[PDB]
């Protein structure tokens, strides 16, 4: 279901990116608001 | 909702371990389709936008069969 498929396409890229190219951690609560 | 939809980090590994996907990163367009994608400018219509393109359909297509522990149904 492509519904399902895109978003694990998401897990799939985001590993890669990971260790392969930047490795960087940009997607993550740094907000000290809460 | 999307529990498990998210998949575990083996079978995201396992992506770079299958020769054929691995040579699916050696492709420029394909590689700046992911970063892209990652970066989320607009993932909402990168995520139309991608299927279209039968490069990261591949891709998409590979890393599925690899990622899915979803048998076919009664294949």
């Amino acid at each position: 279901d492509i519904r399902h498929e895109r978003n694990v396409i998401l897990q799939c890229v985001r590993y890669i990116i990971k260790k392969d190219f930047f490795g960087l951690d940009t997607n993550s609560a740094k907000s000290k608001d809460v | 909702g999307p529990h498990m939809d998210r998949v575990s980090l083996q079978n995201l590994k396992n992506l770079g371990e299958s020769a054929t996907l691995r040579s699916l990163l050696l492709n420029p367009h394909l590689r700046q389709l992911m970063v892209n994608l990652d970066q989320g400018e607009d993932k909402a219509k990168l995520m139309r936008a991608y299927m279209q393109e039968p490069l990261f359909v591949e891709f998409a297509d590979c890393c599925l069969g690899i990622v899915e522990p979803s048998q076919n149904e009664e294949s």
